């Protein structure tokens, strides 16, 4: 479908266009289904993840000045992490 | 312009864009879409404040400088349980761990 | 060897535009393929430049090393200055993987020293450490060129 379920280790569900999570390739094997769990990733770290989404389907292919993603240091381990495994 | 947003209600948030232009109806429509819940039964908020159908987004404070890719503007979502609608409430996200000492 | 720049002794005027928020590394590849690094342009900051067509240039995080775009590619290469106007180099910010990007921040709070007493699988200990480098890059985009 257009969008998709993402929910986090504590219960958030973050509602995404289905391109955009197809970014990580972790989540477009778990879905090749509309709903995906993750047990490991709390909300903190997966609302930054599909904020992430939507900064590499808005900038990818264009020519206007790119900003910074911004990682806040709190979140930055657990961030690396996730990443990590969504090969993101 | 587009503007990015998290429009949230107790565990739910919905990442999506919208026209700077377009209303607040027009972003109700957008939401009974997705949680099949039709405008009549949603109220949309900007922090306390609730929003009338009929403003745009730029005019209740969703810009372009303000509601960002990597930083969208939440808008806060409340649905009429049977006749009354209930009270927005927004579940915060989980806390991050104390910084380690190596940062 | 193979990535190095043309000694066509032509010169070509250009700007280098720092559309980014970093401290830019301008490097230049000489007539050996060695890189040659060039006086830092701030943040906002623009420079005009007196260099040759066929030259290659590469620009990076004058701080960390960090990969940085030029005209959303990664080498630059003045070419005919038409009208004597100059060619622009926009130097950009890519579109890092958010790996990448965490890996930066990462580096950027914790010693080198300290990666390992960080609590997080022993592969990315290793990706912290592979920190970015230009001459690990050159070799990358000389292997990248043979497959064609
Ligand atoms: C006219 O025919 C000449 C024939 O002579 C035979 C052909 O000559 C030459 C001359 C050169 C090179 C050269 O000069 N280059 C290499 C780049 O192409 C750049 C250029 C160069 O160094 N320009 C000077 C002026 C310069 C440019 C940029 C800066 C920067 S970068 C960031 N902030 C600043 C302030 C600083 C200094 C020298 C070997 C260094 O290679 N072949």
């Amino acid at each position: 479908m257009m969008y998709v379920k993402l929910i986090s280790s504590d219960g958030h569900e973050f509602i995404v266009k289905r391109e955009h999570a197809l970014t990580s390739g972790t989540i477009k094997a778990m879905l090749s289904t509309n709903e995906v769990n993750f047990r490991e990733i709390p909300s903190h770290v997966l609302s930054k993840v599909c904020m992430y989404f939507t900064y590499k389907v808005r900038y990818t292919n264009s020519s206007t000045e790119i900003p910074e993603f911004p990682i806040a240091p709190e979140i930055a381990l657990e961030l690396l992490m996730a990443a990590n495994f969504l090969d993101c | 312009m587009d503007v990015f947003l998290m429009i949230r209600r107790h565990k739910t948030t919905i990442f999506t864009d919208a026209k700077e232009s377009s209303t607040v109806f027009e972003l109700k429509r957008i939401v009974e879409g997705i949680l099949k819940r039709p405008p009549d039964e949603q109220r949309l908020y900007k922090d306390d404040q609730l929003l009338d159908d009929g403003k745009t987004l730029g005019e209740c404070g969703f810009t372009s400088q303000t509601a960002r890719p990597q930083a969208p503007a939440t808008v806060g979502l409340a649905f009429r349980a049977d006749d009354t609608f209930e009270a927005l409430c927004i579940e915060p996200f989980s806390s991050p761990p104390e910084l380690p000492d190596v940062m | 060897p193979v990535l190095r720049s043309v000694n066509s002794r032509e010169p070509s005027q250009v700007i280098f535009c720092n559309r980014s928020p970093r401290v830019v590394l301008p490097v230049w590849l000489n007539f050996d393929g060695e890189p040659q690094p060039y006086p830092t342009l701030p943040p906002g900051t623009g420079r005009r430049i007196h260099s040759y067509r066929g030259h290659l240039w590469l620009f990076r995080d004058a701080g960390t090393h960090d990969g940085l775009l030029v005209n959303q590619t990664e080498l630059f290469v003045p070419s005919l200055n038409v009208d004597g106007q100059p060619i622009f180099a926009n130097i950009t910010l890519p579109v890092y993987t958010l790996k990448e990007r965490c890996l930066q921040v990462v580096r950027s709070l914790v010693k080198p020293e300290n990666y390992r007493r960080l609590d997080i699988v022993r592969s990315l200990y290793e990706d912290l450490e592979d920190h970015p480098n230009v001459q690990k890059d050159l070799e990358r985009l000389t292997q990248e060129r043979i497959a064609h």
